[PDB]
């Protein structure tokens, strides 16, 4: 708990220096192990401070390069929402800036990697802006292929001052957005059961999922009978016989991937006893 | 005009008397240098029949093609509907009773313009009933022009290629400037004796005929027959005919890419169809082959990955999936192998040894 | 700060002379562009063209296309237009800008909603504005990249414009890197002829490199000098990575400034009087500071008494002795460069170039380690002792026509040693003469006048700039060194150890469970791995169910 | 004199409004009948004249329309509108074209009517009109078919005298009409033109070459009747018959042989027609092959070998280049050896001639038939014995 | 003027022989009209079933009833979809028929919304008002359901599925129904062996009146023989006729097609393959070699009249060729002699 603060302090001494670099037309860069939040937000509380500091978190999926240029142009710039064609947008904001001089705008991007910023148009924008001297850029990067997407023209448009900036802090608010699969039978055990079956068996299972999910908001859907599901499987060329579909549904039931419920009519109705969120995720993986 | 005399008799008699009617459409085919338009323009200029001459590749649109034809008769024109209107409205004591000629050159490009335009022109005579003859000439056989619903089939006239004898008689004796025409004849007879089997174009042969003429007769003014020996190696020099500075690691990336192009798949284990083309590269495979072949083992820097991106940007490398350049690159090497050998020679590395062949 | 006044001074002096020398290296090539263009204008349906080869540098030359717009608007000859290839996907934008640009080439010098332009009005401007000039203007249609021209588009314009021609004797300049074969590739043979090209040459980066170093950084004008390590790292970023004198320049500012934030001790970095003013301004803190560094401490080590404290305590005998250190210092550096050029015409003529070829090289290797201590130098010795004869008397007589040209023009000194050499070689023109001149080049020059960086006067710091590493962090952009070595060398440390260890593909049943055989405990490996996605040391991969697999090697 | 030429040229080239009507006797009755019914009485009808192209239609309708307007009551009270699918490509163009042919241009443009039909009805109400639609096929292709639907709709329910007469070559025409328009079309009133018998063809041959009553014409017609029976002219006419069965193709044949007739060649002969027939029988793609350079030929022979080896699979320049290199390899010295860029120039010229088609890194297939190739090689003027031996290697 | 007066009676006619359908529609409008409410009714059928005629009748009757004050007054509006170039002109029509007169489609639709937030609106063949966003249909059907809107809508089209993408359908006419209409006005002659002969059809009414009108044209220049001739001049398929009249080489080319098909068994083949077959047959018939320039002409003759479906001529030997006529039909046309 003790060490990190000192390092987040040492980088602060470069800060004023970066300010001068920011005057000279370059733009600083932090390649860390950890998050610079406490350091980039201390750069907001210590250095930037002042006014005209635009903040768009790239690990935030919410903000978008169009809504980046709005978020810059809407509130802080205050001029307008940026016009449809972003090249025209920057032509208006610039004919305001080229006309209105000596206005320095310091922007800090956490995780340029994005999206939305993946677009070569997005970094033709950030390329022009950070190329435009008034504003200035401090980006924090993670992706190993981050230097990949910056070409000659852009690493020229971005004159990047690259800094040790080896950071140990999480990756808490950066980590709050990313979801993983460890959070009923979970998805990966389901996949593990289904990967040793035939292609047509997986097709049968996906068809039954589809029926369960489409009707999930209807309390009167208790599932499909075997004759109905057998006709549906025949029409999709998943099964040609009673014996093979019955054997397949029995193998499923031994794994606990189907459950049957007697209707009023004495007929067995087929449901899957897995959370519909997990089944949804399964169909989004299988394609 | 020479050696076309037979085609002139067919095309002249077809014109008949100027107050008569002629074919609604005539279609001439042949090669570039066949002499088609030289014969057409002469006959129209000499007699002299009123006509217009238009290049279909110059006018791609209707507005331009149709406005040219209308203007040149002596006028805002969108669709072929108004051409017959304003062509029919074009009549005077000059055009009143007479056959009018419209020569569409490179009609092969009409096929790509407007569906109804080529049919409208083939029948233009009875559409305006103005006694018109549309003359199509193109290097494409008529069999490829036919549309689905059909058309009025024109007269297909064949302008044959010039023979080696037809070329000399046209090419030689008509400009013997400073000497006897027999001397210039023996010159051309030698010129064709070399270049004929390769270049049959009369246009280009006239160039070389002018180009190499001074050197042919140079032994004459210098006091030294049978000059075929003199210029033949010089002529054959023209027959079969008529330094990129790169960085080190860049050159190594490139030659590594080429070595990835030629040798493919599971040969990387041992090492570290040619007419078909160059293979695909996963960027990882290229970096692997690179570090494998480099034998200097410098750590990666942004500038190096920028080097490979710059390489693909210079079109020295090309990736099938432009969109997927950072997710997995499938890059493809373009250049080679002579350039690769040069890179190897300057660096001192050998391209041939790693080539599996 | 004073060093920034000196920055802008030096800086814009540098890009000034850079852009001017750009304009001269032009001027032979541009006087040969208007002399070629005026040779073809001196002497149907064929577009003549001009093919210029600019090797692999983009933005530095946009200046000179602005200056072809200008210069070739200046002769009263053409009105020039430039079509970019990327501007130019379709067949419309070239004829639109064709004409937009020659109705416009008529405008800018006088000091709509641009959708309105099409293929007509060029044919009108050298008709309507002037159909009868009578001497037709070229419009050199500067096709700044013809390589990126769309090939369909390319032949459609060379054929449309070619077909239309000699009403418009267009010539068109080619911004290009490579040799003629590649034009002959993207421009077909029909075009190779329609273009009627005469191949032309334009100077690349690497020449401007060696030139500019010989001239600029190694000028005696500006005191600033560089240590072996940022020279090596820089010329490594230039030679081994990026060829732009752009990135070497911006990197040279960043070196300039970077040092110039080191410590005030460089305020004495200026001309001897400009520096001595600062001597007067010096205060007791700085007196502490000169009392500190080595080559001063070394200069303090071989020395004396109360003398030594009037360095250490009573500042006056120092600041006197600063005018002793520094006067000398800026004497030494002159004594070098005078002599470095000297070396070059000697050994730049020589073969094997074992010690070096270009002037920047000798500067480099000379300063790196002792020339004498290196054996490749002695090899060059054996060479000069071999050649002898008239090759040497011609090249050496050219070392004085040309180096006495330096001390006649390029350099003022006047050092009195130079003169003695000079007389010696005059006398020769009229072996152990070559070996006493070389030994003069050895003991009198290489031993004495060429000497090292660290064997030099006191205070070789701050004029010569150490601390390469941080710039390489701030320019070379080496994130994966710090990353690799960091993640290797601790739950994410051990996580990357596993991500190294397991096999190739690791099944999340027995990866979650192998990481449970090997290793709250899980969440940090899913964040290690989700970063390793975000970092990119792995990917969230579908090659197998529930897997994480690296693209990075 | 040349008086012969002036006549046959308006007959052969331009389409003579007056000539002999062959085998249309039935069809003319039905057309002329209907035409009287709409013009003289107040009846409204619609009909399609449907045949192959080059036979029938336009002359039938032209002859019918002429005789119709020779009735004084007709010429004064009847207007006719001639439309064509090539000239009017849009039903809006057609509307303004009807407005023009009806001399109704005085609407004039001040009232743009709320509906397409209202504008059309307003024109007729300002009294029969005979609507001729040529290239009916194309009028069927206009967006929603407003002109056809509303013409038939007006032809049936409006009681305004109108005659909608289409001309098409499509046996598929009826399937191109919407269910609604097909109904309103006066159901399947259909005239078919088609063909004749060979003796009728020869009688036509002699009738079109002969001259009317206008001693010079009498002598001319005697010589034509002599031509009518000859083993040569007949065996030529049959060859054309087995293809044509069409009077327009015949007209072309008669025209080309008509150039052979001059003041020094008073009347046609068997040879005049045989020569004229030879010009039509030429195989166009064989003629183009005759003029290629020996390099281009060798490439085609390489492509031939590639379709016979790889079994009709496409190919690119590389494999052609290889197989072509195998041809010069035979001799150590370089005779046919040229630089790759030049060979590709010729290759690209074959494509420029559309003798090879795409689908180097592009795959292409050869557009020549092997019998065309082997025939062309035997007819090629300078063909070297080396390329011939190579041709038969396969 | 005896059997010629029978000409005069065919082209239009009156009054309807749809007795039961008429009553249903009358009561629909009368119901909605009596109540001072709105509604919509969709009417399906074949193009010849008397839909618009019946509606026009119902309207004239309702106007008569409106004169005696049997039913509320009054106004009626009709517009046809196929009478417009651009569907949105509909809003102009409706408004122009009402007050407010001329206006743009945008301003008109806004006005009609205001008026509708009694009148009978006939939209004949609204199949033509289909648009990507279908706003106009949604509006015409939504308007009558508004409280303040008193509007009755009668929508005619030919398909039953249209409203799926307050309903009625007109079935095609039967043997007796068609027989009825013809004799229904023959009253000049109260010749009737024919009216039943022509009466076997599918299913349009216009076919009957136009057919028999042609039969009278045959008679003058009526017996059952006259009507058989009339039908054989109309419904007779022209394809088999053309194959019989086709030239020699044209038939051999069809035989070539049938040969290639019998080899492959597919519905497509390339001009190159067909060409090989055509060569074989011309060799066996003693004919001259089929020069490829000729054979391309032939293949176009047969593709111009739609006996064949052929790719564009540019593709040369790669033309893919399909038969527009069933193989059994061709064999019957070639083998009948
Ligand atoms: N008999 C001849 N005498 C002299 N020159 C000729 C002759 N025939 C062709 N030429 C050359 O060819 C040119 C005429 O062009 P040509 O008639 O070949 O055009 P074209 O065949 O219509 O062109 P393309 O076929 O490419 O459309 C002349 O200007 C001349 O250079
Ligand atoms: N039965 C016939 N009677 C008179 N002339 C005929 C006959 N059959 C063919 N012809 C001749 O063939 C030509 C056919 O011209 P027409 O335009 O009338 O029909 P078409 O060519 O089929 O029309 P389309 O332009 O639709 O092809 C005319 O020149 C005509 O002289
Ligand atoms: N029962 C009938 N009595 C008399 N004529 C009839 C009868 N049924 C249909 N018709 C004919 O049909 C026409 C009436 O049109 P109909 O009601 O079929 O139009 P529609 O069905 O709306 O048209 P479509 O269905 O093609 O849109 C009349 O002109 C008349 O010739
Ligand atoms: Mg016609
Ligand atoms: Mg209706």
């Amino acid at each position: 708990s003790a060490e990190l603060k000192q390092l987040n302090q040492q980088y602060e001494k470069l800060f004023h220096k970066w300010m001068l670099q920011l005057h000279l037309g370059f733009n600083i860069v932090l390649y860390g192990l950890g998050s610079k939040r406490d350091l980039l937000e201390r750069f907001r509380t210590t250095m930037l401070q002042d006014s005209i500091h635009v903040v768009i978190n790239g690990f935030f999926p919410g903000i978008s390069v169009k809504s980046v240029l709005n978020s810059i142009t809407e509130e802080v710039l205050d001029h307008m929402g940026t016009f449809r064609s972003i090249l025209d947008q920057l032509d208006w904001i610039v004919n305001k800036f080229k006309e209105d001089s000596s206005l320095e705008l310091f922007l800090l991007i956490h995780n340029l990697d994005s999206q939305m910023l993946r677009g070569e148009k997005s970094q033709q924008i950030i390329g022009q802006l950070s190329s435009l001297h008034n504003i200035y850029l401090i980006a924090s990067i993670d992706h190993l292929n981050a230097p990949l997407m910056w070409d000659h023209a852009k690493q020229s448009l971005f004159n990047w001052l690259w800094y040790e900036t080896t950071t140990y802090s999480p990756y808490t608010e950066e980590t709050s957005y990313e979801n993983s699969l460890l959070v009923s039978l979970p998805l990966s055990s389901l996949t593990h059961v289904l990967r040793s079956l035939t292609p047509n068996a997986r097709g049968i299972f996906r068809l039954l999922i589809k029926y369960q999910l489409d009707n999930q908001d209807n309390p009167s859907y208790i599932g499909l009978s075997f004759q109905d599901f057998y006709q549906q499987c025949r029409e999709a060329f998943l099964v040609n016989s009673d014996l093979t579909l019955r054997a397949q549904l029995t193998e499923f039931r031994d794994h606990k991937l189907i459950r049957t419920k007697k209707g009023t009519d004495g007929v067995e109705y087929l449901l899957i006893p897995v959370d519909n969120g997990t089944l949804t995720d399964f169909l989004e993986k299988e394609e | 005009v020479l050696c076309r005399e037979s085609q002139v008799s067919i095309l002249q008699s077809l014109f008949g008397e100027r107050h008569h009617f002629s074919f609604p459409s005539i279609f001439i085919y042949g090669h570039t240098a066949s002499g088609k338009t030289y014969v057409t323009q002469t006959l129209l200029k000499t007699l002299e029949l009123p006509h217009v001459f238009v290049n279909c590749v110059e006018c791609f649109t209707l507005r331009l093609l149709l406005e040219q034809i209308l203007n040149k008769l002596n006028t805002c024109e969108t669709f072929n509907d108004f051409v017959r209107l304003f062509k029919q409205v074009t009549t005077a004591e000059n055009l009143k009773d007479q056959t009018v000629y419209i020569v569409l050159d490179k009609a092969e490009y009409l096929r790509d313009m407007e569906a109804n335009l080529l049919p409208g022109f083939l029948r233009l005579q009875e559409l305006a009933d103005r006694n018109v003859t549309v003359l199509f000439l193109s290097e494409i056989v008529w069999e490829k022009f036919r549309p689905n619903t059909g058309c009025f089939e024109p007269f297909v006239l064949y302008f044959p290629d010039y023979s080696i004898g037809n070329l000399q008689k046209i090419l030689s004796h008509d400009h013997p400037p400073e000497y006897s025409a027999d001397f210039y004849a023996a010159y051309i007879n030698i010129l064709l004796g070399v270049f004929y089997t390769v270049c049959r174009d009369l246009k280009e042969l006239r160039h070389l005929a002018v180009l190499n003429f001074p050197k042919y007769c140079e032994p004459v003014v210098k006091g030294e027959r049978k000059l075929w020996r003199n210029i033949e190696p010089h002529l054959k020099k023209a027959m079969q005919t008529v330094h990129v500075e790169l960085p080190y690691y860049s050159k190594f990336i490139l030659i590594a890419a080429y070595l990835a192009s030629y040798n493919p798949a599971r040969t990387d284990k041992r090492f570290f169809n040619h007419l078909l083309g160059p293979k695909p590269f996963p960027l990882d495979r290229l970096l692997a082959i690179l570090y494998s072949i480099v034998d200097s083992r410098v750590a990666p820097t942004a500038n190096i990955f920028s080097q490979i991106t710059s390489l693909v940007t210079l079109q020295l490398l090309t990736l099938v999936g432009h969109d997927d350049q950072l997710d997995g690159p499938k890059y493809k090497c373009t250049v080679s192998l002579d350039f690769i050998r040069a890179i190897a020679r300057t660096v001192n590395f050998d391209i041939i040894k790693y080539l599996y062949d | 700060k004073l060093r920034f006044e000196t920055y802008q001074l030096i800086w814009q002096q540098m890009k000034s002379e850079n852009e001017r020398l750009q304009e001269e290296l032009n001027k032979n090539l541009f006087d040969n562009l208007i002399e070629f263009l005026q040779k073809s204008h001196s002497g149907l349906r064929e577009i003549p063209t001009a093919a210029l080869v600019l090797g692999v540098n983009v933005t530095d030359h946009d200046l000179t296309f602005g200056s072809l717009t200008e210069a070739l608007q200046n002769n009263v000859t053409p009105y020039v237009v430039s079509l970019q290839a990327k501007d130019c996907p379709d067949m419309k934008h070239f004829l639109q800008k064709l004409i937009s640009q020659l109705m416009d080439c008529c405008v800018d010098i006088k000091s709509y909603m641009t959708v309105t332009q099409k293929t007509d009005p060029k044919m009108l401007s050298k008709k309507r504005t002037t159909s009868s000039q009578w001497q037709s203007p070229p419009v050199v249609v500067i096709l700044k990249d013809m390589e990126s021209f769309a090939t369909k588009v390319l032949q459609d314009f060379i054929i449309i414009s070619s077909q239309h021609l000699h009403e418009f004797p267009l010539i068109l300049i080619f911004g290009i890197a490579t040799s003629p074969i590649i034009i002959h590739r993207l421009l077909p043979h029909a075009v190779s002829s329609l273009l009627c090209i005469e191949l032309f040459q334009s100077l690349s980066c690497k020449e401007h490199l060696t030139t500019v170093l010989d001239k600029l950084l190694l000028t005696t004008q500006f005191p600033f000098k560089i240590n072996e390590k940022v020279l090596q790292v820089l010329t490594n970023i230039f030679l081994y990575h990026d060829f732009s004198v752009q990135n070497f320049i911006k990197g040279l500012q960043l070196s300039l400034l970077e040092h110039f934030y080191s410590q005030p001790l460089s305020v004495l970095c200026c001309n001897l009087p400009e520096a001595k003013r600062r001597i007067n301004f010096l205060s007791n803190n700085q007196c502490e500071n000169i009392r500190r560094l080595p080559s001063f401490r070394r200069y303090v080590e071989k020395q004396a008494s109360e003398k030594q404290v009037a360095l250490l305590t009573n500042e006056r005998y120092l600041k006197e002795e600063t005018q002793l250190l520094l006067e000398n210092l800026h004497v030494y550096h002159m004594n070098y460069f005078l002599v470095l050029r000297c070396l070059h015409k000697f050994t730049s003529s020589l073969p094997k170039y074992p010690l070096g070829r270009q002037i920047r090289e000798l500067y480099c290797t000379c300063l790196e380690k002792n020339i004498w201590d290196s054996e490749e130098y002695a090899s060059v010795l054996q060479l000069l002792r071999m050649l002898a004869k008239d090759e040497l008397m011609t090249i050496l007589e050219k070392c004085f026509k040309v180096f006495k040209s330096y001390c006649e023009n390029h350099l003022g000194s006047t050092a009195k040693r130079i003169e003695e050499f000079l007389a010696q070689f005059q006398s020769l023109d009229a072996k152990f003469e070559v070996l006493r001149e070389n030994v003069v080049n050895f003991i009198d020059c290489l031993v004495r006048e060429y000497l090292l960086p660290p064997e030099t006067q006191p205070l070789h710091e701050v004029v010569y700039f150490s601390a390469a590493h941080a710039l390489r962090e701030h320019l070379n952009a080496a994130p994966r060194i710090a990353l690799h070595t960091a993640l290797n060398n601790p739950d994410i440390c051990i996580a990357y150890k596993l991500h190294l260890e397991c096999s190739r593909l690791i099944n999340l049943v027995d990866w979650s469970e192998a990481f449970a055989t090997v290793v709250i405990i899980h969440a940090r490996f899913i964040r290690a791995v989700s970063e390793l996605e975000l970092l990119g040391f792995i990917k969230p991969t579908k090659q197998k169910t529930d897997h994480v697999a690296r693209l990075t090697w | 004199l040349s008086q012969v030429q002036r006549i046959l040229r308006e007959r052969f080239c331009r389409q003579s409004p007056h000539s002999n009507l062959f085998g249309v006797q039935v069809q003319y009755k039905h057309l002329s009948e209907l035409l009287k019914r709409t013009a003289l009485h107040g009846e409204s009808n619609s009909v399609l004249i449907i045949g192959p192209r080059g036979s029938g239609k336009t002359m039938l309708i032209n002859h019918a329309l002429k005789e119709l307007m020779e009735i004084e009551e007709v010429s004064e009270n009847v207007l006719q509108v001639h439309l064509n699918g090539l000239l009017q490509i849009n039903d809006k163009i057609a509307l303004k074209e009807i407005t023009r042919q009806l001399n109704l241009e005085n609407v004039v443009g001040d009232k743009v009517f709320g509906s397409f039909a209202e504008n059309l009805s307003f024109l007729l109400e300002a009294c029969p009109v005979i609507f001729i639609l040529d290239e009916f096929d194309l009028f069927a292709h206009h967006k929603n078919q407003t002109l056809l639907y509303n013409l038939f709709d007006i032809s049936q329910s409006a009681q305004t005298p109108i005659a909608v007469i289409g001309l098409t070559c499509r046996l598929d025409i009826l399937e191109l009409l919407e269910k609604r328009v097909k109904s309103r079309f006066s159901h399947r009133q259909i005239h078919l033109m088609n063909s004749f018998g060979f003796p009728q063809y020869v009688k036509i041959f002699k009738e079109q070459l002969s001259l009317p009553a206008e001693v010079f014409a009498e002598k001319w017609n005697e010589n034509v009747q002599y031509l009518s029976e000859d083993r040569s002219v007949q065996e030529v006419l049959q060859k054309h018959f087995n293809i044509s069965k069409n009077l327009r193709s015949l007209h072309m044949l008669l025209m080309l042989a008509l150039n052979r007739v001059t003041a020094s060649h008073p009347f046609m002969t068997a040879v005049d027609l045989m020569e004229a027939s030879q010009l039509c029988s030429m195989d166009s793609k064989a003629n183009i092959v005759h003029g290629l350079s020996v390099l281009e030929i060798c490439l085609i022979i390489a492509m031939k070998h590639l379709n016979d080896i790889y079994e009709e699979e496409p190919f690119n320049f590389q494999m052609v280049y290889n197989e072509f290199q195998k041809f010069v390899q035979r001799k150590a010295h370089s005779v046919y050896n040229f630089e790759k860029p030049v060979v590709m120039k010729a290759f690209e010229h074959l494509q420029q001639l559309e003798l090879i088609k795409p689908m180097e890194y592009q795959l292409m297939k050869l557009l020549l038939d092997n019998t065309q190739i082997m025939n062309a090689l035997q007819k090629y003027p300078n063909c070297p014995t080396d390329v011939r031996q190579w041709a038969t290697s396969s | 003027e005896a059997r010629l007066r029978l000409h005069v009676s065919a082209v239009p006619e009156s009054l309807p022989c749809r007795e039961q359908e008429f009553q249903d529609i009358y009561n629909f409008v009368e119901s909605k009209l009596l109540d001072h409410t709105g509604g919509c009714m969709y009417i399906s059928g074949v193009p010849g079933t008397g839909k618009t005629a019946t509606v026009h009748e119902v309207i004239r009757c309702l106007q008569q009833a409106a004169q005696a004050n049997d039913v509320p007054p009054f106004q009626y509006i009709e517009v046809n979809g196929m009478k417009l170039t651009e569907p949105h002109q509909v809003y102009v029509q409706i408004l122009q028929k009402l007050t407010g007169q001329k206006a743009t489609a945008n301003h008109a639709a806004e006005l009609l919304a205001k008026q509708f937030c009694t009148t009978v609106l006939l939209v004949d063949e609204l199949d033509i008002l289909w648009t990507h966003k279908q706003d106009i249909m949604y509006n015409l059907f939504d308007w009558p359901t508004h409280k303040e809107a008193r509007l009755v809508v009668l929508a005619i089209a030919n398909t039953m599925d249209l409203p799926e993408r307050t309903r009625m359908c007109f079935q095609p006419y039967t043997y007796s129904q068609l027989q009825q209409i013809l004799r229904s006005r023959l009253k000049h002659l109260k010749i009737q062996l024919v009216a039943r002969k022509v009466a076997a059809l599918s299913g349009d009414a216009r076919r009957c009146l136009d057919i028999c009108r042609r039969a009278t044209e045959i008679c003058e220049f009526v017996t059952i023989a006259h009507s058989m001739e009339a039908v054989d001049e109309m419904f007779s398929s022209s394809y088999i006729t053309a194959i019989k009249n086709s030239s020699v080489l044209e038939q051999s080319f069809l035989r070539a097609i049938l040969a290639e098909f019998r080899r492959s068994g597919l519905e497509e083949a390339t001009f190159q393959q067909i060409y090989s077959q055509h060569v074989a047959l011309c060799r066996m018939e003693g004919l001259p070699y089929p020069t490829m320039s000729e054979t391309m002409a032939v293949c176009s003759h047969l593709g111009s009249c739609r006996l064949l479906l052929v790719e564009p001529s540019r593709n040369d030997l790669l033309l893919r060729v399909r038969l527009n006529v069933s193989q059994d039909d061709v064999l019957y046309a070639l083998k009948d002699e």
